[PDB]
């Protein structure tokens, strides 16, 4: 889903993989691996800051 | 099936024949003695 987030003075770290695309593709499935868990990443997913 | 086979290949036949039916759906192919099991299970229970 289309996400925009405010304050981004506050920025949270957490999303260095997502907007570095630090992804990793393995069985078709693209693994982004925010903070310690994996996900499943959509192709659709789009972030404003 | 409603409970999960478990195949009997004495020839070899069947798990070929397994590997080729689902290919498209990107089966893997592991055993109970490899280490490696617990990863590949959890893997295929979060992503199909």
């Amino acid at each position: 889903n289309p996400l925009l987030v405010q304050d981004v003075e506050s920025y949270d770290p957490v999303l260095n993989p997502v907007l570095n695309r630090e992804v990793r593709r393995t069985g078709g499935r693209v693994l982004i691996t925010l903070g310690d868990q994996d996900i499943d990443l959509s192709p659709s997913f789009v972030i404003f800051l | 099936f409603n409970r999960y086979p478990l195949i009997i290949d004495p020839s070899g036949q069947a798990t070929e024949f397994i590997m080729n039916e689902y290919k498209d759906r990107k089966i893997t192919r592991t055993s109970f003695l490899d280490d490696a099991f617990r990863k590949n299970l959890e893997s295929a229970l979060r992503f199909g």
